[PDB]
RNA sequence: UUUUUGUUUGCUAAUGUAAAAGAGAAAUUAUAUAUGUACCGGUACAUAAAUAAUCCUAUCAC
RNA sequence: UUGGAUAAGGUGCCUAAAUAUUCGCUCAUGAGAUCCCAUAAAAGGUGUUGGUUCAUAUGAACUAGCCCUGAAAAUGGAUGGCGCUAAAGCGGAUUACCGAUACCAAGCCAUAAAAAGAAGAAAAAAUUUUUUUUUAGAAUCUUUUUAUGAGUAGAAAAUCGUGGGGU
RNA sequence: UAAAUAGUACCUGAAAUCGUUAAGAUGGAACGGAUUAAGAGAGAAAACAAGUAAAGAGGGGAAUAUUCUCUUCUUUAUUAAAAGAAACAUCAGUGAUUAAUUUAAUUUCAAUAAAGCAAUCCCCUGAAAUUGUUUUCACUUUCUCCCCGCACUAAUGUGGGGAAAACUGGCUUUAUUUCUUCAAUUAUUUUUUUUGCUGAGGAAUUUUAAAAUUAUUUGAAUUUUUCUUCUUAUAAUUUAAGUUGUUUCUAUACAGUACUUUCUUAACCCACUCGUCUUGAAAC
């Protein structure tokens, strides 16, 4: 058959829709999800949050442990340089 | 009529179709293979009771107030021919820069605003066209200047279709005359043509 | 007084060139103040040569060439014209009016 | 399509068919540029030529 | 440069000339493929007398057709016979050796057959 | 670039980054001159300034030096061919873009009524750190024998006081049309007044 | 030197722009400070410190 | 051929693009400015910047960047020139840019391969009837698709002409 | 004599070369390649006009030397349509852009207005008693105050020696985030603002199918409803199925200043005398 102008895959809605049997479900679910309202993210922003303080307790632990874990290294570095100083 | 692909609604036309070609093996086919397309649409800050500027016709920098769409896109504009002395022009959005002031924001203004409406929708499109026999008898009498040129501007004068239009204009002036008059500030504004200022800069500057 | 302009004017420089290599495809135009990109852009317009000649051409002593401003060429303002036809290199240095409209 | 979507982003069952069956990509030059075509990446000193594991994916979306 | 004109579309003009040609009166305009050793054409040096090549080659869709969208196509004394069917797509041009009264008998049926003819006023 | 003609006076300029604005100025067809290129300023020690002179005044063309590299002494000259050379002068289009400048050391009197305009990307201040030594041109084109510095002086003297005349003159001028205006701006109506007074103007 | 019509046998009227579209803008001077005012480079006081990021100047007929 | 975006390389002018940002060093009375590439050393410097080792903000000893000496050849001479010091020098970091007959998208040519082939009405203009254009079937061909496209010695094919000769 | 531009160098009479006239150019080479622009020549076969009525000249053939036909040019009026180009719009591809964007992840925070903690102490950090565990002191704001210099400053203040709480700052609580931030980066989606260039082909048994859109109807569904999705059946639209339409101009003319083209001049960029043997040619 002729060569056609090769429709865009990307943007043309229509090939891109023949190309994928799913792509309007998949727009339409993207379009419920942004369609949403305001007001539950911004009750919900700290409920979100709040309850990532166990996490954020970890974090401050383990990268707590790693800052230690350098500044004995420093501490013993510095006692070893003392020691070979005579 | 319209059509919702991502929605944007765009609105569809009816349209003709012309173009003759032979085609491949034996006959001639009609080109476009379509017959509906979708509309202009205008920019976000062109409505009816706008001033604006005309920019390049023989009435260079004028100013002018929109009047309504045609249904082509090209949309109609009334310099009024009492008060800016520019009749009727059938002119495009991307010819006419339009400015920021509308004018029924004026208080004494929008009081004739139904009237200038209720004016608007007896014009048209064939109404603006010119007639292919008046055309020919302009054009028969170039095969003295002073007489050709006279001889121009009476044929358009009784042109039938022209008188229409004519009154139309003077019915607007008339409304139009005494509240934009009372206003000296206004009245200057619209008199007064358009000039660019080495002073002033047009990037810079927001329309 | 009379004669309204509403245009910018801008002067015309080389072609899109590079050194000892000649592109004579599109042609090179400043405007009156504009002096970055950024502002540069602002510009995608119809561009109107005017120049005279010795003898009448068409009946008038005037004859012009236009032209689109396609794209802003570097960083200060500059930018890049495309002309049914291309501008003789007599041309630089001379005027040329950038249009409002469109 | 998406069957070949999903056949190349996880390591399934087909390859020797898909990817012989798939034309090299043809790519366009960067929307910006290459960093240093002559010093590799992980170099202290800016270049491009190595190994760029996650990174890639931005250079592809100025190669497309 | 590439001359545009309705759908005939020419990619080049300007028939090229032999290299040379210029400051040698022996070496005649008609074009040659200079063999040579060092003989810079056949280096293709920045712009010097560049050479013919098959890429220059017009579309053959419309390749023969003449302006007049309409092959062109000779004739001598009275062979129109083959004309009368394709008259929309072939023009015809009287040769060069025809006196007079055949030109003119030629021109006559040409006319009425509503044929155009290309050196209608030839030798009169 | 876009007027008639500019005039560029050479108060505390750097040879080099003036030579460049105006020769950039002059190939986009745009006509300039200079004045006062006795204040010419050179970055480096006048003895330096002095040594590439004596090496440039060294070199002669031994074949014949009517033919040799013209040397030249006159500050303007300086300048006017340090541009030359800078510019593309063997072409046609580098040509007109040489003899569309003109330079006169000193004033002269067609140019002493139009006002100059200075470039700030070759101020001396700007462009050099204040602690490291320069030069003064005409200072330089004495030493290499030009012979005719303090009658510029002179001059230069004579035209400051003709110019502190007119200068006190306009003030007074400009100082009684302020208070005209200023005086009149409460005859126009109060919308006019609100509108100047808006703006500033 | 002022006005109008023009420059659309080798000849016997006769035309060309490297650049009109407000082509507007006269203090000098020092940069780790200046300029004006009244006195004798110094004394005292104002002016200047994003300087053109400014000001002036155009449409109102007849 | 038409547009877009790049490579190396450059962004003071010549010369298309940054007097771009930002971080330090450099005063040269023969500064310095890209590999091939168009020379510079042993030794020094109480020039200046930063360090290390020791001694009670000081004394010494080292250490490495730039710079100075060492450093002299014949037509007048070259970082390419101009010139360049709050660099347009040096060594980075940063973005933005300009930059190809390379790359990408599209069009056309030719070659090679590939898929396939040994008989019917369309449209327009006048006013249902006339006119206006075609109604195609050539195998070393016709339609279509893709890819590629450099060349001396060298070989082959299709070709275009000249003196004649049958047809 | 047909020709004397066939006049005894006598059929034609090119080139090197030279002469005349005209036009143009001319600053140490000239000529050129590619792109033009101006001039000077030419040019109607697409560069608008088929037919329709009349009359002037011609012509033909069929009908049975008279009817009818087809007519080709000059004029008259009588009207088309189409072709190209420009402008606008639309679409598709193709980019450049100018404002963004849901939901997650990564020690982010920052405020708001009501409490408290702590005084060289606090969230941090710095120095000392087979690895983890614990401890000590030493850490900030000031427009607070004292003593010495008592005016010593770069200072509308100040050096040194000492006092002070705690507005500054830090931490633990409650309610809010639009008074104020919700950063930066990555994964998964979503649009948007201004516009440059291109428009190949023309589908008598794939320009069809479905693909989507609208408007019905079918049952159901789920993220839970105005771009929500999956078809039962219907009719068209095109984002499907490579650019189509509108208005002008050419232009109401038969050669022109317009239009296409040749030539000569200039203009920005580039370009070293060819052929040859040679590793190496423009070569001194």
């Amino acid at each position: 058959k002729k060569r056609l102008q090769n429709k865009n895959s990307l943007t043309n809605f229509a090939v891109r829709c023949r190309l994928n049997p799913a792509y309007k479900l998949l727009r339409s679910l993207a379009v419920l999800r942004m369609r949403k309202s305001i007001l539950e993210k911004s009750k919900n922003k700290k409920e979100k949050r709040v309850q990532k303080q166990i996490q954020k307790k970890e974090l401050q632990k383990i990268n707590h442990d790693y800052y230690k874990g350098v500044a004995k290294a420093v501490k013993k570095k510095k006692k070893r340089e003392e020691k070979k100083a005579k | 009529k319209h059509y919702n692909v991502k929605g944007k609604k765009k609105v569809l036309v009816p349209v003709n179709a012309k173009k003759t070609i032979n085609k491949k093996y034996f006959g001639r086919k009609v080109a476009s293979k379509k017959k509906y397309v979708v509309q202009r649409k205008l920019r976000k800050s062109i409505e009816v009771g706008k001033v604006a500027i005309i920019l390049t016709g023989k009435h260079m920098g004028k100013r002018c107030i929109i009047t309504k769409i045609l249904n082509s896109g090209l949309l109609a504009v009334v310099g009024p021919y009492e008060i800016n002395g520019v009749p009727l022009k059938r002119v495009d959005s991307r010819y006419l820069v339009v400015t920021s002031t509308n004018i029924f924001n004026f208080e004494n203004i929008a009081k004739l605003k139904d009237d200038f409406l209720n004016y608007a929708q007896d014009i048209d499109d064939d109404s603006f066209i010119k007639t292919l026999e008046i055309k020919k008898k302009q054009k028969k009498l170039l095969k003295f200047m002073n007489n050709v040129i006279d001889k121009i501007k009476e044929i358009r004068k009784e042109d039938p279709k022209v008188q229409k239009l004519e009154g139309i204009q003077k019915d607007i002036g008339s409304l139009l005359k005494p509240e934009i008059l009372k206003n000296k500030v206004f009245a200057h504004y619209l008199k007064s043509k358009f000039t660019l200022r080495n002073d002033m800069v047009l990037h810079k500057m927001k329309f | 007084l009379q004669a309204v302009r509403l245009y910018e004017k801008g002067v015309i420089l080389g072609y899109k060139r590079s050194q000892r290599n000649q592109d004579p495809n599109f042609t090179l135009i400043s405007i009156k103040n504009v002096n970055t990109k950024k502002h540069a852009q602002f510009y995608v317009k119809r561009v109107a040569y005017v120049y005279r000649t010795t003898k009448h051409h068409d009946g008038v002593k005037i004859k012009c060439i236009w032209g689109k401003v396609c794209r802003t060429h570097g960083n200060s303002g500059v930018i890049r014209a495309k002309f049914k036809t291309h501008i003789p290199p007599k041309a630089f240095g001379d005027r040329v009016r950038i249009l409002m409209y469109p | 399509i998406e069957d070949m979507v999903y056949q190349l982003y996880t390591c399934g069952p087909v390859f020797k068919k898909v990817n012989n069956f798939l034309w090299a990509f043809k790519l366009k030059p960067p929307r910006k540029g290459f960093k240093a075509k002559r010093h590799a990446f992980n170099e202290p000193r800016p270049g491009d030529w190595g190994n760029r594991e996650a990174h890639i994916n931005e250079l592809i979306n100025r190669m497309i | 440069a590439v001359k545009k004109v309705g759908k005939i579309i020419k990619k080049r003009t300007k028939k090229f000339t032999r290299f040379q040609s210029n400051r040698f009166m022996r070496v005649k305009p008609a074009w040659r493929k200079p063999r040579g050793i060092d003989c810079r054409v056949r280096r293709r040096y920045k712009g010097t007398n560049l050479m013919p090549s098959i890429g220059y080659g017009s579309n053959k869709k419309t390749k023969f057709l003449l302006p007049n969208n309409k092959y062109k196509y000779v004739v001598k004394n009275k062979e129109m016979e083959p004309l009368i069917m394709n008259h929309t797509k072939y023009c015809v041009q009287i040769a060069h050796n025809v006196s007079s009264k055949k030109r003119k008998q030629i021109i006559e049926r040409a006319k009425q057959m509503n044929v155009s003819v290309i050196n209608a006023k030839a030798r009169l | 670039m876009y007027k008639k003609e500019y005039v560029i006076d050479c108060k505390g300029h750097l040879l080099g980054r003036l030579a460049s604005l105006i020769a950039k100025e002059l190939l986009n067809g745009q006509r300039i001159v200079a004045v006062r290129c006795e204040d010419i300023n050179i970055s480096g020690s006048l003895y330096r300034n002095k040594l590439k002179y004596q090496e440039f005044l060294r070199l002669r063309t031994n074949t014949n030096p009517k033919k040799g590299p013209l040397h030249l002494r006159e500050p303007s000259k300086i300048l006017w061919r340090c541009v030359r050379g800078m510019l593309p002068h063997k072409t046609y289009k580098g040509q007109l873009a040489l003899k569309k400048l003109k330079v006169c050391v000193g004033m002269p009197y067609p140019y002493d009524k139009k006002k100059k305009y200075v470039l700030p990307s070759a101020l001396r201040a700007f462009r050099l750190k204040k602690h490291r030594r320069y030069c003064r041109l005409g200072t330089l084109s004495s030493r290499v024998g030009w012979n005719y510095d303090t009658l510029v002086k002179k001059n230069e003297v004579l035209r400051k006081q003709v110019s502190k005349a007119y200068y006190k003159k306009k003030v007074n001028n400009l100082n009684e049309k302020k208070e005209i205006k200023t005086e009149a701006l409460n005859l126009i109506n109060p919308e006019q007044r609100q509108v100047l007074e808006n703006f500033g103007y």
